[PDB]
């Protein structure tokens, strides 16, 4: 899965967490089995 | 305030939107202890300090 999203909500992806993003957006399973990968991009999304 | 004297407000007598807090994008931190802050608004007490 990839996509963007404001860097203070990756908070929101985890398994059992909340809020705009992990519910009116995207939701994870909530026993998910994989790896969560993010990282600042402000120098190439920003303008 | 300053934290020596911090200020304390009972919250009482009223509906609450622990939903509309928690989805504010204002937060860098929401933690909470003994309740998970979805629950809040289903859960309900009989006062509020804030």
């Amino acid at each position: 899965d990839s996509f963007v999203i404001r860097g203070d909500e990756v908070r929101q992806i985890a398994p059992g967490q909340t809020g705009k993003i992990a519910d009116y957006n995207y939701k994870l399973p909530d026993d998910f089995t994989g790896c969560v990968i993010a990282w600042n991009s402000n120098n190439l999304d920003s303008k | 305030a300053s934290v020596y004297a911090w200020n304390r407000k009972r919250i009482s007598n009223c509906v609450a939107d622990y939903s509309v807090l928690y989805n504010s994008a204002s937060f860098s931190t929401f933690k909470c202890y003994g309740v998970s802050p979805t629950k809040l608004n289903d859960l309900c007490f009989t006062n509020v300090y804030a």
